[PDB]
């Protein structure tokens, strides 16, 4: 199989440089062009440079051309970008990929998350959304963390039905905000238990708030 | 550089529909033998995956109903018959000179009937108030299609810079959206007001719904 | 008479000692009496006097690989291959390489169907930036 | 129909990395219809095929010199047609390289060509050394 | 009006100005351009020509290798019309290198155009390494 | 590459008389001032040695009876009166393009009149079957092996002498090899075929 | 006086290399291109390659690329020739020849034979070939390796109508020294064949007499 | 290589007087946009100072009263009212090929009226004569203009090769030239004769006025 | 301001080298072409070769290509001119002056005179000119055979300026300079006044007051 693995997500501060590595297996390294390309919160894809494997001759796209570094160590099969004097607008997946003919790029990493921010490591608070007919809307606002992700469940993952965890935004605090919101019965509320169970792997916390009308 | 204007911007179908997506360059990227075009699929938080290379490629182990034509300045993208592990954002991608740049992307989305958005208004919680910050949310529960405008009103004061909104992927049963709009003011600013208001404008919506409360109460 | 000119770009394989080239950027193709066939040769339907050139930018390291040849190559219809011009380059000692570029041109007969292409020591190490490394011929 | 040539000679300035240009010593200039324009640019006046050429000798002591053949067209940037590059010599006080440069291009009414590099204060003046020019088909 | 063209092949002499052969894949299109003693291309007509030299030379560096392209025209002294330099190579016993020049000039009826270098007994003269031709606009 | 052909193989002349051999190129060789054909003389066990450059140029030390003319695809060597000396094999090389090649040569041969062979065999010893044709001109001879009437083939092998430095005539030795299937025979012949010889003739032993 | 002195014949086996030299004197060493090339005992001259002295430059015929390795010492004014991987077919004579324009070649060497065989060195077996009013006799020397082997008739008193025949090849050699004498001469004159192989130390003599 | 011949030789002009100097190249030193030709000014003693750049730009910081015009083979530097600064030697120069070279000067002098040569010769002094050498020096003093021949006749015999002539700057007061010819013979050689005369020709004098001593 | 300061005047003897040194100020030394210009005894100006300070690349008048080395000290901002095997006919002043595109010279050095003699240093002997013009009588002083220049020459200590021209030096075929200073005075004055050359010659030391007789 044609593999390229990338290293893990880097979070860091303005001002700092990363370098993201991308592992070739499954073919011959010094056979294919690799790209670098960029893609932004929400935005399509930004193409960086380009490096030969096989002898290190890199082109850049002018725009990355004082942003990045490109190399190979054609022994470890593995093709590295660094990124320096790093800033909020770096923040982004970063692709390694190969292409046969500079033309289509057949396969991808599987991306690199980098993330620049002044935030530190943070669980977030979690409120509730306090309980309009036949049904009721409840839910849990998990605010102020970093980085992300979160995960809520309900009732220990007994309640699923009308659950919609919404994806988080970044404030301009730099913090990560997003709700948990389910719909029950009207007439379940203050009989059944709605508990919301917020998972922060990052910041290794495990928050339980019982939301009551 | 080459700029690559995709359309429509979201192409809704159903499974077992067909649907054609386009790419248009702002010069021709076509020579003698060969397009220097190329069609990618990316779904959330993975990789583009190429489909189709040279304008009309099929790459190697992409499934026949995938299909690419055109030439000059104008691509398409073809589904003969769209299945549910089709429903992705696709990208073209030029290699005409450099850089090669992509399109901004066409969403394939679920077709599915019209739903009005059933409204809730959340006032911030005591915990969160006492601590100086009162987000007021407003929940846009299963609605179709995504097009919805949320308008906040403060004592019938129409507000602009003080709201985020979030919403989900279609859901994996009814196909529907659902949308967050949080309104974020200090302790003294809330504590100044009395109505707070999240008015709601929707196709599904005979006209737009308003739901408020008074602060307290 | 029509003008008969070509001018092409560099392209990478992943497949070889023959360049590839392309139709694509800033290329010349007056008409059909001068094609781009199998991405490799330029070949003319019209017997006379050509100027034919090549530009070979490379990338290499000493340590890292004999010199760097490029060679610009006739095939006629009926003849065996044969090589009209050739350059030669040592490789530079920069990491991880460094850039040297050979240019080569004369005038020549072509017969009806006769065919050029360029063959170099290593294609891996050919330069592929915008405007480094280009072929083309004009009908005099 | 005319023939439409041009051959400049190489000029320094003690201004940038766009290479300047003299009608002077043996050079060809054939008439109006290709003009040097503020020292800098081969300028024609007829649409064509043009072979555009330019030839760059450089004397430098150890990034890549690197010259460059760019193309202004009405109403569009600036870009690249030709590029050449070579090591920096290690010879003392400096060593001499050439680059040449060559193709067969379409411009415009009024397109313009010139040469960049990465250090001009490092070109070779002397008889012969550095030159730029072009012929119509 | 009869095409006007010339390609000759580089010839070694056991006795600093190149030799050249119509032998291998040479053009001479008429007597209107003729080598001469095997040492110059003089041309019978006056008008713009372009005038090209490849060199390739193998040496060592244990200061630089000029190729010249020069001009005898009638009742005047030889000029230069192009030059190149390259380094020497340090690559045991020789490191190949090659010099390309071009330009367009006026040839008066009678001129001669030959190449000079620094060290002709270093020339390569292996198939396609050494050539010299010009071609009347 | 060029093939060069040489006509004849072989040229017969004696001393007093005039040569010409001739060299085809597989195309022309010759431009506007001079043609890439040289002519080079080789005596057995030693080196070639130039004669003719450029088609028509006598070597510096080359005797005045050599010269050489042609153009195109067609050259001549011609020796106006030959020598002892001159007997030899001349080959013809060009110049043109990588690489040189050179004919195949032509044999300069001592002529004299047709010698017929004196034929005789051998058997092998107690202690290989011969056949000796000796002392004749020309060279061209067949030499059939018979075994018991059946004609063999190719269990022999052939040697020839150089032109007899007194006589002018060659002679020639065929050896027949055999297991000692030598014994699963009784007449082992050696029939001739010389232009010498009113009809072939035949040697033969009975093995005893 | 231009002189060309090779180095001394070689007798190898398959895979073996060999480094032939060609020493110039009388002339500058430098200022000729120097062509090495290849006679195969049936042939036919062919080209191997060329070098300049001046720099080392070389340019080969296609067919030797992988078989030879040209280089010089101008110091020694020597150029050499390297053959790798020998195989039967790399048997010839090599010269030497300097060329002023890589036209003509004005000066050769003596040559350099070269023999490859997995054949070893053996020294001959000789068989009497015994006898109207002219007599034929000789012997038959057969399987010998490397060449030469020598004959003499009567310790030399005996040349007149002597054929001693170009050697054949079967892996070992074989000839035959024949002589023609007066039919009446077998009863008055002795015959012996005098055989020389010095590779192997061998010197038999073989009495040749009606048998 | 391009020969630069510039005229007049010498240009005799008073302040306040328009001054125009000429320089003709061997070949055309003009194409489309430029003449490759350029104008200094030199006082002796001092190094060359640029007056005029490309056949007509004014150097910055030189006064405006310089101006330079021609083209293709021809070339003027015109001074419109001459100051008492501006005597100098003026040359132009090319650059249109290797080697650049220049012209072999005009000389600016300083008009003013004919003035005839006041004629002295001096014999060797005795201390000189004790020593195996005369010198005998005949002085042509305040003439104008520069132009005068001195020959030395030695009884009669007109003198080659044995004579050196110095001559002064304008003078600072009135303009005028003074020359010294120096006349070098052997104490033997000197000895051998009676009369030596130096005759002097100049546009001042009505005919040549000879200055004689007789040895002893 | 632009400036180039020349080193001070060598007197040499024939087969010696000498390198001269031109020091830059006031502008971006690596910006401008620098040349070396001759300037013979009497002579117009003749073009040496130029430098480029940048990267040391030279070229050469022909005619200097055995005679002059160029090179420069960047961090000194300073350019050299080596004259090698030298003979009478190098004797000059030599330039070096800055050009902004090897067309127009916009700043010299002031030069740097070169002598080339196998003279060796000499004071002068002083004879009187003796007077007698008509009413005007000249007398003067013959300063013969010294070497190298200068001398000077004053009258009555520098009391007597009026009249006086001291000539420029002629070198003579022995190698060795000679120049005369004279003054006009009235007739009348001969019987009244001192006349008196002060020569010093700095190079040997010597110093002559010389009375001028009648
Ligand atoms: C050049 O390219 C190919 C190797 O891929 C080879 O087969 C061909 O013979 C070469 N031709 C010449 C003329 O060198
Ligand atoms: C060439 O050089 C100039 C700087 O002097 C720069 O502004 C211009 O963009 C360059 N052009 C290209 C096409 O690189
Ligand atoms: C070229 O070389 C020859 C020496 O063989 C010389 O006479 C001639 O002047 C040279 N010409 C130039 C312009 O370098």
């Amino acid at each position: 199989q044609v593999q390229l693995v990338q290293s893990g997500a880097e979070v860091v501060k303005p001002g700092a440089s990363v370098k993201l590595s991308c592992k070739a297996s499954g073919y011959i390294f010094t056979s294919y062009y690799m790209y670098w390309v960029k893609q932004a919160p929400g935005q399509g894809l930004e193409l960086i440079g380009e490096i030969n494997p096989s002898n290190g001759d890199t082109n850049f796209n002018e725009k990355f051309k004082s942003k990045a570094t490109l190399t190979v160590d054609k022994s470890a099969s593995t093709a590295y970008m660094e990124l320096s004097s790093l800033r909020s607008e770096d923040t982004a997946v970063y692709y390694c990929t190969r292409s046969d003919g500079r033309n289509d790029m057949d396969s991808w990493g599987q991306g690199t998350l980098v993330t620049v921010s002044s935030a530190s490591t943070k669980g977030p608070s979690v409120f509730p959304l306090a309980p309009s007919g036949g049904t009721a809307a409840l839910g849990c606002l998990v605010k102020d963390y970093f980085p992300e992700p979160v995960t809520v469940s309900w009732n220990s993952g007994a309640l699923t039905s009308g659950v919609h965890t919404f994806p988080a935004v970044l404030q301009s605090s730099g913090l990560y905000s997003l709700s948990s919101v389910v719909t029950v019965p009207s007439s379940s509320l203050g009989t059944q238990t709605y508990i919301c169970n917020v998972n922060h792997k990052p910041s290794n916390t495990k928050v339980d708030k019982k939301v009551e009308p | 550089d080459i700029v690559l204007t995709q359309s429509p911007a979201t192409l809704s179908v159903s499974p077992g529909e067909r649907a054609t997506i386009s790419c248009r360059a702002s010069q021709r990227v076509s020579s003698s033998t060969y397009s220097y075009m190329h069609w990618y699929q990316q779904k959330p938080g993975q990789p583009p995956k190429l489909l189709i290379k040279y304008a009309s490629n099929l790459e190697s182990g992409v499934p026949a109903r995938f299909s690419g034509s055109g030439s000059g300045t104008d691509f398409t993208l073809t589904i003969s018959s769209v299945e549910p592990e089709d429903f992705a954002t696709y990208y073209c991608q030029h290699s005409w000179e450099x850089p090669p740049t992509f399109g901004g992307g066409t969403k394939l989305e679920i077709k599915r009937t019209v739903a009005a958005p059933s409204v809730f208004i959340f006032p911030p919680s005591d915990e969160q108030l006492k601590s100086g910050t009162a987000s007021v949310v407003c929940l846009l529960n299963n609605f179709y299609p995504r097009e919805a405008k949320v308008q906040w009103k403060v004592d019938n004061a129409l507000q602009s810079g003080n709201s985020q909104e979030s919403v989900t992927e279609q859901d994996s049963k009814d196909s529907t959206y659902s949308l967050s709009s949080t309104l974020t003011l200090s302790k003294a600013d809330y504590e100044k007001h009395k109505v707070y208001a999240c008015e709601v404008t929707h196709q599904g919506l005979s006209s737009p719904v308003t739901k408020s409360f008074n602060r307290g109460e | 008479n029509p003008q008969i000119a070509a001018h092409v770009i560099s392209e990478a394989s992943s497949k070889t000692s023959v360049l590839q080239w392309a139709e694509k950027g800033y290329y010349t193709m007056s008409n059909n009496l001068v094609t781009l066939e199998n991405g490799k040769q330029l070949t003319v339907k019209r017997q006379g006097l050509y100027y034919i050139y090549a530009q070979v930018t490379f990338c290499s390291n000493r340590e890292a690989s004999a010199p760097f040849i490029a060679s610009l190559c006739l095939k006629s219809p009926g003849r065996f291959e044969r090589i009209l011009l050739r350059a030669a380059n040592t490789h530079s000692s920069a990491k991880p390489c460094g850039q040297q570029s050979i240019h080569l041109g004369g005038v020549f007969e072509l017969q009806p169907g006769a065919s050029v292409f360029v063959n170099v020591t290593d294609p891996s190490q050919v330069s592929h930036g915008t405007g480094f490394t280009s072929f083309g011929l004009l009908k005099l």
